[PDB]
C-alpha cells in the first residue's frame, strides 16, 4: 500500500492550508498548548449545525490518531481534510 | 465529513452586521 493522505498534504499549497489553519484555530480556541480535545472541537459542532457527544467526538481524533496521543494536532489535524477531501463513493 | 460546505457558513468567516 502507500500514503494518499500523507503526500497529499506535503503537496498541499497556500491556497489549501490557508483554509485549514482557519479550523485547527478555532479547533483550539481555548487549548493550553495547540491541539484538540473534543472540549474545543465540539465547541465548533454547535456552530456546523450539530453537536455530537464527548464520548463519541473522539471518533474525530481517534480517526487521525498516530501517535497515542489523544489529541489532534497541524498533523493529525491537516489529514482529517484530505480524507474527506471530496464525497464520490 | 466536516460538512465543507456549513463548516465556513457557520465560523471562519460569519461577520453581516
Ligand atoms: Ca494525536
Amino acid at each position: 500500500m502507500d500514503d494518499i493522505y500523507k503526500a497529499a498534504v506535503e503537496q498541499l499549497t497556500e491556497e489549501q492550508k490557508n483554509e485549514f489553519k482557519a479550523a485547527f484555530d478555532i479547533f483550539v480556541l481555548g487549548a493550553e498548548d495547540g491541539c484538540i480535545s473534543t472540549k474545543e472541537l465540539g465547541k465548533v459542532m454547535r456552530m456546523l449545525g450539530q453537536n455530537p457527544t464527548p464520548e463519541e467526538l473522539q471518533e474525530m481524533i481517534d480517526e487521525v490518531d498516530e501517535d497515542g496521543s489523544g489529541t489532534v494536532d497541524f498533523d493529525e489535524f491537516l489529514v482529517m481534510m484530505v480524507r474527506c477531501m471530496k464525497d464520490d463513493s | 465529513r466536516i460538512s465543507a460546505d456549513a463548516m465556513m457558513q457557520a465560523l471562519l468567516g460569519a461577520r453581516a452586521k
